[PDB]
């Protein structure tokens, strides 16, 4: 069974004797309905949709990597409303493994 | 040959690679709609008649 | 680059087809019914063009599908066998003692045996040419005549047969258990009649499914052949 | 596949907006209506926005 | 605070019924004639003819939009060299408040928080041991009580009296032997 | 283009014609009266009323209303 | 295009709509029965027209089943996201998906006419002979409908089982829900288009499968064959969008993925082998019954260790994000209605017990709180789940409280009474009943008159 | 690929027919202005001259041979853009396993547009955890929220354009001397003469040069019925 990424001693040692676990807010925003602006036709609108995806957003720690919106499953990876054509570029499922090969590397 | 000038498999759908004639098949069954509908009314009249359901009031009076 | 599939958007044969189902029911006369299957098989043909024409996507997985497709539909029909075997054995407690004639285990269970045999040897020959590139023309006319004698032959049966459907459960489950084993030699004809060579060979599903489909009948006439006549 | 369907295609800019002869903006119908009624009330519920994260949806009386 | 008010002047309250003046007043079936706007209805709807009538998926207004050199327009990303490296600056969305309305601000606070995972391996496989043979147990002691109640249906007794029952629509009959 | 970007583009950006709810509130609406139409019309046909006096296929009091 | 689209999130679309606009039809007959119920003697049907009540309860059951709760479950909800579950952009079959669904609405306008058209007579939804091949020729076109929508489904399942071929990802556990359920289709609906066949054969080709000397318990097997494994068919893609909602709405992995996929699949396995319990009260050899006995027993050992994986997927969540989400309250509502309905499930599984309760209103209890309320509930789950992916609007469902509070209360006033009438005994199919069954059979029919008031506040 | 179907006729070679009619402008259109029929044709042409000329081959400098047949020479620029195009195919029919991602060497998630849905599996054994998906968009340095890999969206992107086997070749190849007439003359003589034809693409390229129709069985050769 799953029960999170191993941990070593060494790894929890802080450089710092102030270090403290960081406290970014993950929640988003407040949020509601998507409100268009009734000047924007329908072509504009769509842009506004477009614009508005919670699943675009991400958090940004203090090193400058984000975690983004995440999910069990790819359901909630397409824009919302589900557009006509989704996947245009097959979505990648990332696999780990300890292989390796020579070529890959350069001395 | 060149790859290029054959984009209309997948900018047109297969249904009507044919051009006027796949069209014109389309269009030729869609002025069948409306006889259809007169054909299949007619049907339902036709069993609403045999089971004497006109009769429901003319039976009681 | 390119997607991977070349999507389909559009398709009206579906309204046609089931418009031309509904016609069935809302018939007055059985004529209308004749030529509504004159168009059903106009518009599944139709159906069967686009099929040819996705060729074009050069989509390694299109042969994939279709074949497992056909294996599904086999399993189908077995199943559907199956049911009639189910009927048949269900009153099994009820026959061979009743004032009927059963059918002679010597005449008719031996030469439909040999012509459905040489029914199976004329296909395999077909696809051993099919695996050597080749075509021999006698081939599709010795079919013609295998199911030509099968018609025949069948028709008389039910001709002379002295008993019928209404005379005892086992006489309905003899003619329908026959009767759907007809269907489905009928079924080969509509498929059979367009065999012809295709450049494009190992690729092509036809071939594949016409000897699964030969096969899966001629041996569903042995579990029939030992059930009623053995 | 040259020549194929490409995987990715830019979308073509929006048609041009139109201004009324007074200059005011055209506007286009809209399906979010402004009930009137007296309730102001606004309700708020954190809500999952994935595995990681939470939004605050509020949902307003008007 | 009331986050409405913020968003306020926005939300103009409408003037007709569903968004449109009658058709007399304003025919918004018409395709509109302004320039780069022939695929779209007056009231901003597509038309008919771009959709329906004359859908390019019929062959309709074909035009190819790869080039011949197998091209299609792509927008590069927002590149910067600085500290002798080649930066891309990501695009960020809008802030909520302008796609939304409501004022970020006083968001309560949702901190990171990795996983909830059930531990202890060795106490888990016992649970799901538990899960599936605690209803195994209970079924096992159903079963005896069903073979002893079906066999006592089906006891063969001594009989001394027979009753014959019919059914038929939509009435019931019954015979029985008459006394000598 | 952006205006096919979304399936059903002018109900999810809100410009639909409210006609096109109307009619599928109707469809369901006549899918409805199948069941109580024929209730209406087999009743008068056997009975020659519409629909029944609650317990008049009992006998009743005097006074029964 | 509006019937031309072959987008399979399209067709998702047009198989909801379509569900609810039938669903009217069945909820008005559903109505139609219990205000007839309401107390002993006719109160909207007259005594000489009781064959409209067995023509009421025919429709609705079929209706239920097969133009509403399966092309829901089964069509609605898979055609929408399962391409979008597995990595791949559509459906495999695009036209294949497109006759589908027009294929359910032509049946479904064959049977509604013949309603109209037809004398309306009754034989129950299970269309047992002598009875079914003795009626009229409304029991031919319901015949016809049955057969056209078995076409339906089988396509749709062939196209589900071709997913496997292009899945890109990962089998989740919902996708394995509607493989399962499109091989238990495949193997049952061959043997119903069999039999039904046999009854059309009765029916208009002077067949004598079912006279005498021919066994009517014959219809009963081939029939039960596929009856059951419909209702495990039915089940089964509510339990996979139960396992994704739980899983989401509480960022917790799903425990156990391999017991819950090996569990759908048992039942499955169980659930083609235990038809005969349909059967008891027929009068089979005793080492028949008690084969069929203990074998649906076990059909709980599966089926329970779901629901237990189930409720540790909610245990532990955190306590900030909010739980009144009618999505989360429906999901959280199934395992305890499901756990009901299957008890009871259990308790007339034993044969004896059954002896008593066969053909009374307790079995209606049993099947109703797990269709009328578990399986519309996960439809309505999932389809709150994903408004936003959906972007439907108009209506207030999203958080109320009131909206699951009465519908829960009501409901269970409707089909609790149901199980105390089993005992007393009041049969099924039935206008007119003793004086003394009146209490109960009211307090029903006060329930479902609210339950139709309530469905108008989600407007 | 293993997602891509048999090879056709003209993945090995083109018909005599599709050669252009126009050769002497042909052999002076510059790399970046020749359509895929027509740098076909043009390497073919110039490329079996100078192969149909043994005598000067080994005093021909391999980056002169090179040219000559349209070959590129690789340098670390074009080899990465080429790389990357394969490995954006390979990924189109085939899983994505690879060494866990960090800062130092993040996993690079190739995409032609400016985002591309990708799911983190976690590390190996115990250290693999459920299917986490997010959608990697260009500019940001994604780090898992579970595991802490982290992920980079790379673009194929150049000027407009998004990399393809052509584009390079455009960008980096430097068209050469400009091809004499003179030396398809020289070849074609050499290996057709006196009714044998064993050089077959300059008897055609010779003939068009010369009009169409001049060289003898060249009319008969083009008289076509249908
Ligand atoms: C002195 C002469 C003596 C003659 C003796 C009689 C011999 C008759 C032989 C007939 C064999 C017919 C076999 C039918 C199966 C299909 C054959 C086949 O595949 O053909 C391919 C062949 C070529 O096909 P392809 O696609 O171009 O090439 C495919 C291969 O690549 C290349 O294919 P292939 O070249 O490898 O083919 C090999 C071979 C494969 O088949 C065989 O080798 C099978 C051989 C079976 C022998 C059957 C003998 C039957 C005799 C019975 C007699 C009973 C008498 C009872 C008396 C009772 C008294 C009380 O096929 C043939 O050779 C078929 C026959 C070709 C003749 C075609 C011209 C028309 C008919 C001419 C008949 C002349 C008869 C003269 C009689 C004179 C007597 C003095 O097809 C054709 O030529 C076209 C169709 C016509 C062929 C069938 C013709 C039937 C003629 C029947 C005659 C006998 C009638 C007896 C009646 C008795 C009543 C009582
Ligand atoms: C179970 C219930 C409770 C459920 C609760 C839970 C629900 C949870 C939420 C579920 C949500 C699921 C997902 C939703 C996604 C929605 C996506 C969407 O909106 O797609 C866009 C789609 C289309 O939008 P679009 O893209 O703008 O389409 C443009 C058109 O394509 C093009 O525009 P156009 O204007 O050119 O359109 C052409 C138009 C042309 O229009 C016109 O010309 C209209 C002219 C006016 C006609 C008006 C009717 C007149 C009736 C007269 C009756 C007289 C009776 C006299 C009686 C006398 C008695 C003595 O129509 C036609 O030409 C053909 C019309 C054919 C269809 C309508 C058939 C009506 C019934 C016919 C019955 C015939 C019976 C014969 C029987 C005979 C037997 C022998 O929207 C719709 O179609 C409407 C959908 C509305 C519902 C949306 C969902 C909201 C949430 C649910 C609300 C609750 C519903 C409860 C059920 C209903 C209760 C009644
Ligand atoms: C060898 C012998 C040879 C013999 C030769 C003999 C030849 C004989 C020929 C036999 C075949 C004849 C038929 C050929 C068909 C050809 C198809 C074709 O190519 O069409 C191209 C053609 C293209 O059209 P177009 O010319 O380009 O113009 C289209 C428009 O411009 C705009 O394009 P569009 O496609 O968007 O517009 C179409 C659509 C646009 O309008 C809309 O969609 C309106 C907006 C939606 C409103 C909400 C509707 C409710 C929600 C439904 C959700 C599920 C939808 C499922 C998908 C759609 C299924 C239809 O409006 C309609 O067509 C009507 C839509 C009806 C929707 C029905 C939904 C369920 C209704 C539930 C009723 C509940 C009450 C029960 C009682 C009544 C029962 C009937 O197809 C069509 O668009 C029209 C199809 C019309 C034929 C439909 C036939 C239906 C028959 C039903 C059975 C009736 C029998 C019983 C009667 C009982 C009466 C009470
Ligand atoms: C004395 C007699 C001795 C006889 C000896 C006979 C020996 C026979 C040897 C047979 C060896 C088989 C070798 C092939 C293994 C399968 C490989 C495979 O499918 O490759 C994927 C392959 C696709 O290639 P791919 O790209 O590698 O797939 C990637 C994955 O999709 C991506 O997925 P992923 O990477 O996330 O996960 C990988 C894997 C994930 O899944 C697995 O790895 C599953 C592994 C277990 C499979 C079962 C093995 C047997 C277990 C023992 C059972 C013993 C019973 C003993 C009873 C005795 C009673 C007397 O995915 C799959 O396997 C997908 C296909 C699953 C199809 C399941 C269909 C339902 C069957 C029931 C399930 C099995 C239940 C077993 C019992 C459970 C209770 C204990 O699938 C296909 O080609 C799909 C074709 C679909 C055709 C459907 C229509 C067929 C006709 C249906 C007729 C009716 C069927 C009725 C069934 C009733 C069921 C209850
Ligand atoms: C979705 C629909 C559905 C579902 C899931 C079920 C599930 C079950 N059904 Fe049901 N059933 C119907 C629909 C359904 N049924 C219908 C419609 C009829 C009537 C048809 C007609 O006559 O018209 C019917 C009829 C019916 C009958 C009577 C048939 C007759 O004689 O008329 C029986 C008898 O045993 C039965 C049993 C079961 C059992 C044992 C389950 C099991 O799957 C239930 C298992 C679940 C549990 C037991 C609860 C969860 C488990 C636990 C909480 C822990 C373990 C529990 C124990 C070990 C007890 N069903
Ligand atoms: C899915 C199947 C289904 C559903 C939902 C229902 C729902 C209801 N049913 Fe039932 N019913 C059956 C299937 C169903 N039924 C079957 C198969 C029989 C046996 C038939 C026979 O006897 O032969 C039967 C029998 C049956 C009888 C016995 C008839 C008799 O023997 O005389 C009665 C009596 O009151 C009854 C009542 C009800 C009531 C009051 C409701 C509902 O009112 C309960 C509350 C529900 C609502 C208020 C509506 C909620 C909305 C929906 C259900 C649609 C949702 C749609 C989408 C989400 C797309 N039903
Ligand atoms: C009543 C009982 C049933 C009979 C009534 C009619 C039922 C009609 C149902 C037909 C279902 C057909 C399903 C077909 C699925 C498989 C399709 C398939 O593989 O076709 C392709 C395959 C190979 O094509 P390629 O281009 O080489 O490769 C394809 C792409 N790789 O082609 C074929 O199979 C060729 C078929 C040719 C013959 C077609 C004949 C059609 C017959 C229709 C019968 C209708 C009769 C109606 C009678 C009604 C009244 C009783
Ligand atoms: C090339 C492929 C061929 C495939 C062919 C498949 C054939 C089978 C298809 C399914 C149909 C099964 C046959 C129907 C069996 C009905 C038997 C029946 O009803 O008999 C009962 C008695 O039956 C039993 O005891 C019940 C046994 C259960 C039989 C189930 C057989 C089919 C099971 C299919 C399940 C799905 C496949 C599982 C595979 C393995 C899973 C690990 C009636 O008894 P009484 O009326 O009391 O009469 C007794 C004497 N007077
Ligand atoms: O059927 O349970
Ligand atoms: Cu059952
Ligand atoms: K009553
Ligand atoms: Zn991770």
């Amino acid at each position: 069974i799953y029960e999170g990424q191993t941990v070593q001693e060494s790894e929890l040692i802080p450089q710092e004797d102030d270090w403290v676990i960081e406290e970014t807010n993950f929640c988003l925003g407040r949020n509601c309905y998507v409100r268009f602006r009734e000047e924007d036709d329908l072509a504009r609108r769509a842009l506004h949709q477009m614009d508005s995806q919670l699943n675009k957003m991400h958090t940004r720690l203090r090193d400058g990597t984000v975690i983004p919106y995440m999910s069990f499953h790819p359901d909630e990876m397409v824009d919302r409303p589900a557009p006509i054509h989704t996947f245009s570029e097959k979505p990648l499922l990332k696999w780990t493994w300890d292989e390796t090969y020579e070529e890959a590397y350069d001395d | 040959i060149d790859p290029t000038k054959n984009q209309w498999r997948w900018c047109v759908d297969p249904a009507w690679y044919g051009g006027m004639r796949d069209k014109a098949n389309m269009d030729m069954y869609r002025l069948m709609v409306y006889p259809f509908f007169g054909y299949a009314l007619l049907y339902l009249h036709s069993r609403f008649k045999q089971n004497d359901k006109y009769n429901v009031f003319a039976k009681w009076r | 680059f390119e997607l991977n599939i070349n999507i389909i958007n559009y398709n009206y044969l579906g309204i046609i087809i089931t418009v031309i189902i509904s016609i069935y029911i809302y018939n007055n006369s059985n004529i209308i019914s004749v030529y509504n299957s004159n168009l059903l098989l106009i518009n599944i043909n139709i159906w069967m063009k686009y099929n040819i024409l996705d060729m074009l996507n050069l989509n390694v997985l299109d042969y994939k599908i279709l074949l497992w497709i056909v294996v599904i539909i086999i399993s189908n029909e077995i199943l559907l066998f199956v049911s009639f075997y189910w009927i048949y054995y269900h009153n099994y407690i009820n026959y061979y003692h009743v004032n009927i004639l059963i059918l002679n285990s010597y005449n008719i269970v031996y030469n439909n045996i040999i012509l459905l045999t040489l029914l199976s040897t004329i296909v395999n020959i077909k696809f051993y040419n099919y695996i050597l590139s080749y075509y021999k023309y006698i081939l599709s006319y010795l079919i013609y005549y295998n199911n030509y004698m099968f018609n025949n032959k069948i028709i008389l049966e039910y001709k002379n047969n002295s008993n019928y459907t209404n005379d005892s459960v086992y006489m309905t489950s003899y003619f329908y258990i026959i009767l759907l084993h007809y269907i489905h030699i009928y079924d080969s004809i509509i498929l059979i009649v367009v065999y012809n060579y295709v450049n494009y060979k190992n690729i092509n599903n036809y071939y594949i499914n016409i000897n699964i489909y030969y096969h899966l009948i001629e041996v569903l006439y042995i579990v029939i052949s030992i059930l009623l006549y053995l | 596949r040259i020549g194929g369907p490409p995987v990715f295609m830019q979308f073509p800019p929006p048609p041009p907006k139109e201004y009324l002869a007074d200059g005011t903006p055209k506007t286009y119908p809209l399906h979010q209506p402004v009930f009137d009624h007296g309730y102001t009330w606004e309700h708020w519920y954190m809500t999952n926005a994935g595995v990681f994260h939470t939004v605050y949806y509020g949902e307003f009386a008007k | 605070k009331s986050y409405y008010d913020d968003f306020k002047d926005r939300l103009k309250p409408g003037k007709y019924t569903q968004g449109r003046c009658p058709q007399s007043e304003g025919d918004y079936r018409q395709e509109s004639k302004t320039i780069g706007r022939e695929h779209l209805n007056d009231d901003g709807t597509r038309s008919k003819r771009y959709t329906v009538k004359e859908a390019d998926a019929l062959g309709y207004h074909y035009h190819p939009p790869i080039d011949k050199k197998g091209q299609v327009y792509v927008k590069g990303p927002n590149t910067v060299i600085e500290r002798g490296q080649t930066w891309i600056k990501g695009y960020e969305l809008p802030s909520m408040e302008y796609t939304y309305g409501p004022k970020q601000e006083d968001i309560p606070f949702y901190p990171r928080v990795k996983l909830n995972v059930w531990g202890n391996y060795n106490l888990v496989m016992k649970v799901e041991f538990l899960f599936f043979y605690l209803p195994t147990i209970i079924v096992f002691g159903i079963c005896i009580p069903v073979y002893t109640i079906n066999f006592a249906q089906e006891e063969v007794i001594y009989t001394t009296m027979t009753v014959k029952v019919t059914g038929r629509q939509w009435y019931w009959v019954y015979e029985v032997e008459s006394p000598t | 283009n952006l205006e096919d970007h979304f399936d059903l583009a002018e109900y999810m950006m809100k410009m639909h014609n409210p006609m096109s709810e109307y009619l599928y509130w109707i469809a369901g609406f006549v899918s409805g009266l199948h069941g109580i139409l024929p209730l209406l019309h087999s009743n008068y046909y056997f009975s020659g009323m519409f629909l029944p006096r609650d317990n008049d296929n009992t006998q009743l009091c005097d006074d029964s209303w | 295009f509006y019937i031309l689209v072959n987008n399979n999130k399209r067709i998702g679309i047009y198989y909801i709509k379509l569900s609810i606009i039938i669903g009217i039809l069945g909820i008005v007959l559903s109505y139609i029965i219990r205000v007839e119920l309401y107390n002993s003697g006719n109160r909207i049907i007259k005594y000489d027209n009781v064959n409209y009540y067995n023509m009421v309860i025919t429709l609705h059951g079929l209706l239920m089943i097969f133009y509403i709760i399966m092309p829901g479950l089964y069509g609605g909800i898979p055609l929408y996201i399962l391409p979008i579950l597995s990595v791949i952009t559509d459906i495999v079959l695009p036209r294949i998906n497109n006759i589908s669904i027009i294929i359910v609405l032509i049946s479904y306008i064959v049977v509604i006419n013949s309603i109209v058209i037809e004398y309306n007579i009754g034989t129950g939804w299970t269309l047992y002979p002598p009875l079914s091949i003795i009626g009229t020729v409304i029991v031919n076109m319901i015949l016809y409908g049955l057969i056209i929508i078995g076409i339906s489904s089988i396509i749709s399942a062939i196209n589900f089982m071709n997913i496997l071929i292009v899945i890109d990802g990962i089998i989740y556990v919902y996708i394995w829900s509607i493989i399962i359920t499109s091989v238990l289709l495949i193997i049952s609906l061959p043997i119903l288009n069999g039999i039904l066949l046999m009854i059309l054969s009765d029916i208009y080709f002077n067949s004598i499968y079912f006279i005498l000397n021919g066994d009517v318990v014959l219809y009963q097997h081939l029939f039960w064959y596929f009856g059951h494994p419909e209702v495990y068919i039915l089940i089964l893609p509510a339990f996979g969008i139960i396992s994704i909602i739980l899983s989401v709405l509480n960022n917790k992995i799903i425990f156990g993925m391999k017991s819950m996929i090996l569990a759908i699949i048992m039942i499955s396995i169980l659930g083609s082998i235990v038809w005969a319990h349909h059967i008891y009260t027929v009068g089979l050899e005793l080492d028949t019954k008690i084969y069929f006995n203990n074998l649906t027993l076990i059909i709980s050992i599966p089926t329970g260790n779901k629901i237990y994986n189930w409720i540790i997927l909610y245990i532990g969540s955190y306590n900030i994000l909010y739980n009144g989400y009618q999505s989360l309250i429906f999901s959280i509502m199934f395992i305890i209605i499901f756990i009901i309905g299957g008890i009871t499930g259990i308790i007339i599984s034993i044969d004896i017990i059954d002896i008593g309760l066969h053909d009374t209103y307790y079995i209606v209890s049993h099947f109703h709180y797990i269709l009328s309320i578990g399986a519309v509930i996960s439809l309505l789950a999932g389809i709150l789940l994903l408004k936003d992916i959906i972007g439907y609007y108009n209506v207030i469902i999203k958080i109320n409280k009131y909206f699951g509070l009465l519908l829960f209360i009501n409901i269970n006033i409707i089909f609790t009474p149901q199980f105390i009438i089993g005992f007393n005994v009041m049969p099924r199919r039935i206008l007119e009943y003793s004086d003394n069954i009146i209490v109960w059979n009211l307090i029903s029919s006060i329930g479902s008159i609210s339950t139709i008031l309530i469905l108008l506040s989600i407007f | 690929y293993r997602h891509w179907h048999r090879m056709s006729e003209d993945d090995w070679a083109l018909p005599l027919d599709s050669m252009p009619e126009d050769v002497k402008t042909l052999m002076a259109t510059p790399q970046t202005e020749r359509g895929f029929v027509e740098d076909y044709w043009y390497n073919r042409i110039r490329g079996e001259a100078t192969l149909l000329d043994p005598e000067a081959l080994p005093s021909k400098s391999y980056i002169a041979l090179a040219r000559d047949m349209g070959l590129q020479i690789v340098d670390e620029p074009s080899s990465h853009m080429m790389g990357l195009i394969e490995l954006y195919e390979y990924l189109r029919g085939a899983s994505f396993v690879g060494p866990f991602g960090t800062i130092e060497n993040p996993v690079l998630v190739p995409a032609v547009g400016q985002e591309r849905v990708v799911a983190c599996t976690g590390g190996v054994g115990d250290e693999e955890h459920f299917t986490l998906w997010f959608r990697c968009r260009e500019g940001f340095m994604y780090r898992c929220g579970e595991c802490d890999q982290i992920f980079m969206l790379v673009r194929l992107y150049y000027e407009d354009r998004y990399w393809t086997q052509t584009l390079v070749r455009d960008t980096f190849m430097s068209d050469g001397d400009m091809f004499d007439l003179k030396t398809l003359e020289r070849v074609h003589k050499m290996w057709n003469k006196d009714e044998m034809v064993r050089w077959e693409v300059g008897y055609w390229a010779q003939d068009y040069v010369l009009g169409k129709g001049v060289l003898p069985g060249m009319v008969e050769e083009h008289t076509r019925v249908n």
